[PDB]
């Protein structure tokens, strides 16, 4: 086509989606990770995670308002990844890398798994 | 705005 | 913070949101523009448009599944802007610029209004 | 990935 493109559009959309999340506006699911709960938008979760894409395209699970993650999933690891989904920013630290990598593997977030593997290999 |  | 950032994340999220829209997955509103109907995600509309941000933060209108636009709004103009919302790509042409600009003004999409004004000024 |  003969379209023009607004460079910052995708980033501005994501910033507003994060603002809606922070204000609990039109959030439609709560992700339960052991004792912790995280409110989010199903569409953002699906757009970022192979696991959530699978769950919310399921004819029964698409209608659930609560999703309980595997008890082995670390809440801080999930929190870091949820923030990444809504911002493109990953808070990767020596103290959380193993939990972040395991959570990204479970959530099927290939690019996160990739940088975790690379950061781990550099420290060995 | 750019030509993509 | 000490975060790392994935450059293509925002663009990849938007691409997946557009894929969900094309497959009518978790769309939660229909925008009626005279004889035409457009299915979308309220969160994407709010993230792109001052008008939709106002409508879906309203305590009564947030719960509506149908939104009827002003009868003066051109369906093709709306279609072009809806595509822009989900892609960052604006199909701006001599034959549609007036309708696109009027629709962007109504929807409160300042950056679109700006490029329309600039393209019009260049042709006078 | 980059340093933002
Ligand atoms: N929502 C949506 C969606 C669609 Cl529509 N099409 C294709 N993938 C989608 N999302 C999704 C699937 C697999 C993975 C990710 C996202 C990130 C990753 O590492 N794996
Ligand atoms: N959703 C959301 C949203 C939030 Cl949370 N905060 C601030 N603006 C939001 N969206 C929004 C408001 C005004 C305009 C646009 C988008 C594009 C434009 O030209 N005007
Ligand atoms: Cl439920
Ligand atoms: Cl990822
Ligand atoms: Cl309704
Ligand atoms: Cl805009």
């Amino acid at each position: 086509d003969s379209c023009i493109q607004f460079t910052r559009h995708a980033s501005d959309v994501l910033l507003n989606l994060n603002r809606l999340r922070s204000r609990d506006i039109l959030t439609d699911v709560v992700i339960v990770v052991s004792r912790e709960q995280f409110r989010a938008h199903k569409t953002v979760l699906m757009a970022c995670s192979g696991l959530f894409y699978s769950i919310f395209t399921d004819q029964l699970k698409c209608n659930l308002s609560v999703i309980n993650l595997d008890p082995e999933i670390n809440p801080e690891g999930f929190c870091i990844l949820l923030d990444f989904m809504y911002t493109s920013r990953l808070n990767l630290r020596e103290g959380n890398i193993m939990a972040v990598m395991a959570t990204a593997m479970y959530l099927q977030m290939e690019h996160v798994v990739d940088t975790c593997r690379k950061f781990i290999k550099a420290s060995e | 705005w750019v030509i993509p």
